[PDB]
């Protein structure tokens, strides 16, 4: 599988 | 859009194509020749991104291509090797230059093109000679000229007229043509714009 | 035309399943706006991407990008009330959200169809001029501090940190992303500067030639552009040159590395890191998507077959990794086994194997293709998201992207280009390869330290001689090419509605062996279907050897269908089998063409299962350390999860399920599987394209293929027995005391117990969580900053529900009790001082809530499913509800709270569970609160369940 | 790598001959080569459906009168190498009739000038032995009368006293 796509969310 | 420019005069022993409706840093210019009297020859592409230079096997050494952030370059030192110089580009983007197979994606827009002819002589009048017939074909014969064109007009280009012949070159280095006319009196007109020259003859067996 | 509008791409090409309309436009001030008209949802939704992200923030102030995002939400010009734009939301069943990424800034909302305009108003007051108070900051700092410290002790983000420190310093790639009260408070004072760079950070970078905007309404195209105009045309353009990194932070003094990385879990993983170029501009083509298509390739005769028959990894990813503009990452990450630890540099000599296999065979046009038309189908038959998400993702790719050519960007692909294949082909060489390898054997051993999270690691070089192997390394003839996708669909006809159609999932076979389920799809009209089953059987969880064989057994036979599976999971056809408390639990979706061709060989390889014993003591290990890795947890999830032991009827905690699995031998599980198998019970949902008769014949199919195989035999009616919750006595308040052994904050969740799923108590219940579902996050969090999560809402179990308070801080537990007790009462006396109008907005909130139709069919089968496996099958909940709620006083709240959930209420279900924090001590203005009671300890869970009755069970409709 | 001269009528149809995977270009007399097909077989944006690619080789459908010009190929070899061909030039096959011979003497103040007026194919053959001192020049086809021309120009005086040989002359006519 290839990659799908870090994130600081509120 | 591609605007050529440099081609001209230049004694044995630059050219500039602005690129006009894109960047060049984004796409391969290619420079193609054509001998007078043959057909096409690659001789040197660039390609900006990857930053990769090729030369043909005949012209390597000698010449010099180059580009800018829009404009390219060919720098040719030591000439000849005379022939029309067009430039072209990949229809495609970033095509990468290093490669074990072959990609030929076609070249979609060029120019025109620039002439550019390397010879030891100097600017000269043609002094025409005239033929006879003795139905009946008779012509002139321009002879030692240079540089081009030339335009043989019968009659002050009044006449609706016979075929005339392409330059030739000659081992003098000089260029020579002739032009004929067929009949069943004739006056040829030789003009030649660069040496400032007309010379007009009679044509009568 | 008009002045405020530069362009407008009338034609954005569209799915043609796509029912909505699309409207692109560019503003005079460069801002990219793509408007969706929706006349048939039911929350509209709107969403703005800035450009600029935590990269961009000053070497002095680092995680400044991150901190002024938060810093927006409290208070602005127009709107100078701190909490306006989030008690706005909740009011009129909204929410929000934002994230800071590496070079983007996202926010995001929903709300009402009714009330987007006054929503989407107070959104632009945030780009326009947001007030930053002086007060706000100095506790949304502790908030990012907060958020920050529930990452320090997570493997996720210590190893992101890491590849950034261990990359260059100077490049602004190594810089902090997240940044704690550090670098926000403690750093700036220590040197004199905070408030002065929020307002110049947003208003050199929060320009409007870096903003795009995407709207989704109920209203038309013309009436939507009408109004971003009106409130986004006033945004200040400064033309700000949009940040590029054409530098990448590795370099020759960065490659050819060996990162040995001390991890806080109990797991050993390879990273096998490729420094590439930027391929975000060769999206017609992707390279890097058709090189990961065939590295990461899980079929026959690839990397992970390889690297699996070698028994040194069990999983393999896989494509390329996103940067910045200017730089990527091809990733090829692995996890080391046993012997996949010793023989870290024979995996990566077979990855390099793989890679040299690819560049003898050279670029294929018709694996191309074959991608070509698996995401062309995949475009088409694509399922109708969710506004908020949607429009979240779209303003992201706004910016990269023609506005006429978004909804097709990342799914249609034109032109084949292996020239740019082989660009990014040649990159992959031992000569530019970035290894880290993680492992709990480098214990002690490591000599460098990272700075943020202070993560222990060691740097090595790699030995040009094994640089030498990967290079001159022959061609392993296992690794072959992928042949030609089998399992891609071929028939998308939609069968016709029958003329016993139902709206609701009917049953249509009741026997002893199998209970079916069937619900033909009306709505979305795809040719994808959804088939859930549910296995019941005594012998799965009747004790903890049982139930770790039970696992065990699924993790191995999707261990031996990883090959066949992938080839369809490609093809969008796919398979979850996770075990239950009650049994297994199949669930296969996607497109019903090559359907039941998946399951018959799922059931077919299950029934007759053959153990391999290397694979069987992998996978035994491997669930070994993952319960052992249960250990390093963040508190609020020990909390739930202990929450789940004492509630229910029957749990086996972690700890005793390692202890029986040292037990489970090859033999015994080999003469389990039959005992297993010997006699179940079914219960399925099939619903999708399919006919009855085609519900009833792959249900048959089902059946007889067990009955042949595995011999099975249907259970009795009196065998069938579901779990039950604890019932808790009046003015009875528990605790549960036990300790996080890694985080340093504590976490908490109060669970007041409300009487047995009726309609009266459901909404009795639901609405009073509606009412003080915003207060809570800002009393809570916002005003008395306890911690960055802060939860509150209806808790339901086994058919019995409650009101659960969950926080996660570093406050000692019983002061969050206090506070939370101290919540209550000023709440109690907000509902008795509000007026009428002030109840109806919070049930008409809580109504269109409810109705909030599924977006498409696997979010429809979920609510069906959840009906089933709770054995109600009340599938008109949702309406008899709603109609009850709009019936509701607020004389009936007040009676609800005095009864259950008052301080001195005669009917006080209360229970608590306190997770301490790792080094805190056990033994030990605002609105004060009241005098709680003297609370039970619980030690052991046995001697409590024993002395507590339990709860009837919920009867079926 | 690719004749230099086929002749074929209008409506007719055309196959020239010529790494991997070679373009297709066309060169009308006088301005710039234009593009018509890029890959093995892809017709170029605005480039007629007569044309079509096929294996290394371009086929023409219908024969225009537009189409008579010289068309080139291009094979992008690796090493970011690029060769074209020979060239080929397509000509119109209409007349099939025998040359006017023309002798004339060298001029007063020595190019002795052989001349043919109307003929048809190209190849005719012409100078007591022949060199290194014959040098001559074709003129291009007519305009739509589909004939050509040649001028053979021999560039001393110790012995004086142009033969043409044909394919539409069954006996060489001498002057
Ligand atoms: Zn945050």
């Amino acid at each position: 599988d290839a990659e799908f796509r870090k994130l600081v969310f509120f | 859009q591609l605007v050529e420019s440099g081609g001209g005069l230049v004694q044995p022993g630059r050219l500039s194509c602005a690129a006009s409706g894109f960047n060049v840093s984004s796409y391969s210019i290619h420079w193609v020749r054509q001998a007078p009297g043959k057909g096409l020859e690659w001789v040197a592409s660039i390609s900006s991104y990857y930053g990769s230079t090729s030369y043909a096997d005949s012209v390597k050494g000698r010449f010099t291509i180059s580009a800018d952030t829009n404009t390219a370059y060919l720098q040719m030192n030591s000439l000849r090797d005379t022939a029309v110089y067009y430039c072209a580009r990949d229809r495609v983007m970033y095509y990468w230059s290093f490669s074990k197979y072959g990609y030929p994606y076609g070249m979609d827009y060029w120019g025109q093109g620039t002439l550019v002819t390397v010879s030891s002589a100097s600017t000269k009048g043609p002094s025409v000679f005239p033929l006879a017939p003795s139905t009946a074909a008779l012509g002139c014969l321009v002879k030692d000229y240079f540089p081009e064109p030339v335009t043989v007009s019968w009659n002050s280009g009044a006449l609706s007229g016979v075929h005339t012949f392409p330059a030739v070159l000659q081992s003098s280095g000089l260029y020579s043509l002739s032009s004929v006319v067929t009949v069943p009196t004739y006056i040829c007109n030789v003009n030649h714009k660069p040496s400032n020259t007309k010379v007009d003859k009679k044509v009568e067996p | 035309n008009n002045p405020a509008i530069k362009r407008i791409g009338n034609h954005i090409t569209k799915s043609p399943e796509d029912k909505r309309e699309y409207r692109g436009l560019e503003l005079a001030n460069g801002i990219k706006v793509l408007l969706i008209s929706d006349p048939t949802t039911d929350k509209s939704s709107a969403a703005l991407d800035v450009h600029i992200g935590s990269l961009s923030d000053p070497p002095n102030i680092a995680g400044l990008s991150h901190f002024l995002q938060h810093m927006l939400f409290l208070g602005t010009k127009k709107y100078p009330k701190e909490n306006e734009y989030s008690q706005f939301l909740s009011e009129h069943a909204g929410s929000s959200n934002a994230f800071t990424s590496g070079e983007h800034t996202n926010y995001y909302f929903d709300v009402s169809h009714e009330h987007l305009e006054g929503a989407l108003d107070r959104f632009a007051q945030f780009f326009l001029s947001p007030l930053f108070d002086e007060s706000a900051k100095d506790r949304e700092v502790n908030a990012v501090d907060s958020e920050h410290e529930k990452n320090v002790m997570n493997d996720a983000w210590r190893l992101f940190q890491l590849e950034k420190a261990t990359g260059n310093p100077k490049h602004p790639f190594s810089k902090f992303g997240t940044g704690n009260k550090y670098t926000l408070e403690t750093r700036p004072n220590q040197e004199g500067i905070v408030r002065q760079e929020l307002l110049k950070f947003h208003s050199a970078y929060y320009s409007s030639n870096l903003m795009a905007v995407v709207v989704l309404g109920r209203e038309s195209l013309d009436d939507l552009t009408n109004l971003v105009v009106k409130l986004f045309s006033e945004v200040e353009n400064k033309n700000v040159p949009l940040p590029e990194f054409p530098e990448h932070p590795f370099q020759e003094e960065h490659l050819k590395q060996l990162y040995k990385i001390v991890p806080i879990k109990d797991i050993r993983n390879l990273y096998v890191t490729f420094p590439i170029p930027d391929l975000q501009k060769y999206y017609k083509s992707n390279p890097g998507h058709y090189l990961g298509h065939l590295i990461g390739h899980e079929g026959p005769g690839s990397l992970l077959s390889e690297l699996k028959s070698k028994g040194w990894v069990n999983t393999l990813v896989g494509g390329q990794k996103e940067g910045a503009r200017g730089f990527m990452f091809f990733i090829i990450n692995v996890d080391l086994t046993e012997e996949g630890l010793l023989h870290v540099e024979d995996i990566i000599l077979h990855m390099f194997q793989y890679i040299q296999k690819l560049r003898a065979e050279g670029p294929q046009e018709w694996v191309f293709q074959e991608l070509k038309d698996l995401n062309a189908v995949a475009f088409r038959f694509k399922d109708k998201e969710r506004p908020r998400g949607y429009t979240s993702k779209i303003a992201g790719i706004l910016h990269y992207y023609p506005l006429e050519e978004v909804l097709t960007a990342e799914y249609l692909l034109e032109e084949f280009r292996p020239d740019l294949i082989e660009m990014v082909l040649d990159k992959l060489r031992p000569e530019n390869v970035r290894v880290a390898i993680v492992s709990k054997s480098f214990e002690g051993k490591t000599d460098r330290t990272e700075e943020w999270y202070g993560t222990q690691y060691k740097q090595e070089a790699i030995p040009d001689e094994v640089i030498k192997k990967w290079q001159n390394a022959d061609l392993n003839g296992k690794f072959k090419l992928p042949t030609k996708n089998e399992f891609i669909p071929t028939n998308f006809e939609i069968l016709p509605l029958e003329k016993e159609a139902t709206p609701y999932p009917a049953l249509i076979k009741d026997t002893a062996m199998s209970k079916l389920w069937f619900k033909q799809d009306d709505k979305f009209f795809l040719p994808k279907a959804n088939l859930n089953f549910e296995f019941f059987s005594p012998f799965a969880y009747v004790d903890p050897l049982h139930s770790n064989m039970a696992y065990l057994y699924l993790e191995l036979l999707k261990d031996s269908l990883n090959e066949y599976a992938y080839a369809a999971e490609l093809a969008g056809l796919s398979y979850d089998l996770q075990n239950t408390i009650y049994g297994m639990y199949l669930s296969v979706k996607g497109y019903n063409d090559k359907q039941p061709i998946l399951l018959k060989k799922i059931i077919e390889k299950m029934a007759t299962f053959e153990i391999d014993e290397k694979r069987f003591e992998i996978i035994k290990e491997a669930y070994m350390r993952s319960l052992n890795n249960f250990r390093a947890e963040q508190p609020h999830q020990h909390a739930m999860y202990y929450l789940r032991l004492l509630m229910t009827e029957v749990a086996w905690t972690k700890d005793e399920l390692k202890e029986a699995l040292d037990d489970v031998t090859l033999p015994r599980l080999k003469a389990f599987i039959p005992q297993l198998l010997s006699r179940l019970h079914i219960e399925a949902l099939l619903h999708g394209n399919i006919t009855k008769q085609a519900a009833l014949g792959i249900m048959q199919m089902v059946e007889d293929t067990l009955i042949e195989h595995a011999h099975t035999k249907p259970l009795l009616p009196s065998q069938l027995v579901r779990y039950r919750e604890v019932q808790l006595p009046d003015r009875g308040w528990f605790v549960y005391q036990q300790r996080n052994e890694v985080h340093n904050n504590s976490g908490i969740e109060i669970y007041y117990q409300t009487d047995m799923q009726s309609t009266s108590e459901n909404m009795f219940l639901e609405l009073f969580a509606q009412i003080i579902s915003e207060p809570a996050f800002n009393t809570l969090r916002t005003k008395e900053q306890l911690g960055y999560i802060v939860f509150s809402g209806p808790r339901r179990a086994n058919g019995i529900q409650g009101l659960r308070f969950i926080i996660q801080s570093e406050k000692p537990p019983h002061y969050l009790e206090s506070r939370v007790e101290a919540f209550l009462i000023t709440m109690e006396k907000s509902i008795e001082d509000m007026t009428e109008e002030a109840f109806q907005k919070h049930i008409q909130a809580l109504a269109i809530r409810r109705l909030d139709k599924p977006k498409k069919l696997s979010a429809e089968s979920a609510k069906y499913w959840g009906e089933i496996i709770s054995q109600q099958y009340n599938f008109d909940r949702d309406n008899t509800e709603v109609a009850y709620l709009k019936t509701l006083t607020k004389e009936d709240i007040i009676k609800f709270y005095k009864e259950m959930l008052a301080v001195d209420a005669p009917r006080r279900h209360k229970v608590s569970v306190h997770v301490l924090a790792r080094e805190m001590d056990s033994n030990p203005n605002l609105s004060q609160a009241p005098a709680l009671p003297q609370p039970e300890v619980i030690q052991n869970m046995t001697e409590f369940k024993r002395g507590l009755p339990l709860f009837p069970l919920v009867k079926p409709h | 790598t690719q004749p230099s001269s086929l002749s074929a009528s209008v409506g007719d149809r055309v196959t020239i001959t010529c790494s991997s995977a070679v373009a297709w270009y066309q060169q009308k007399p006088g301005k710039a080569p234009k593009l018509l097909i890029y890959s093995t077989s892809s017709l170029y944006s605005g480039v007629p459906s007569r044309f079509s690619g096929s294996r290394f080789t371009l086929t023409i459908s219908s024969l225009q009168p537009e189409d008579f010009a010289t068309y080139y190929c291009q094979q992008s070899s690796p090493s970011f190498l690029i060769t074209f061909g020979q060239g080929t030039k397509v000509e119109i096959k209409r007349t099939v009739a025998a040359p006017s011979v023309f002798i004339f003497p060298p001029s007063d103040s020595a190019s002795v000038v052989c001349l043919l007026n109307n003929f048809y194919p190209r190849e005719a053959k012409v100078w007591n032995a022949l060199s290194g001192n014959s040098q001559e020049s074709v003129t291009e086809q007519d305009s739509k009368d589909s004939t050509y021309s040649l001028s053979s120009t021999l560039t001393y005086e110790k012995h004086k006293v142009c033969e043409v040989t044909h394919q539409g002359l069954s006996s060489p006519v001498t002057k």
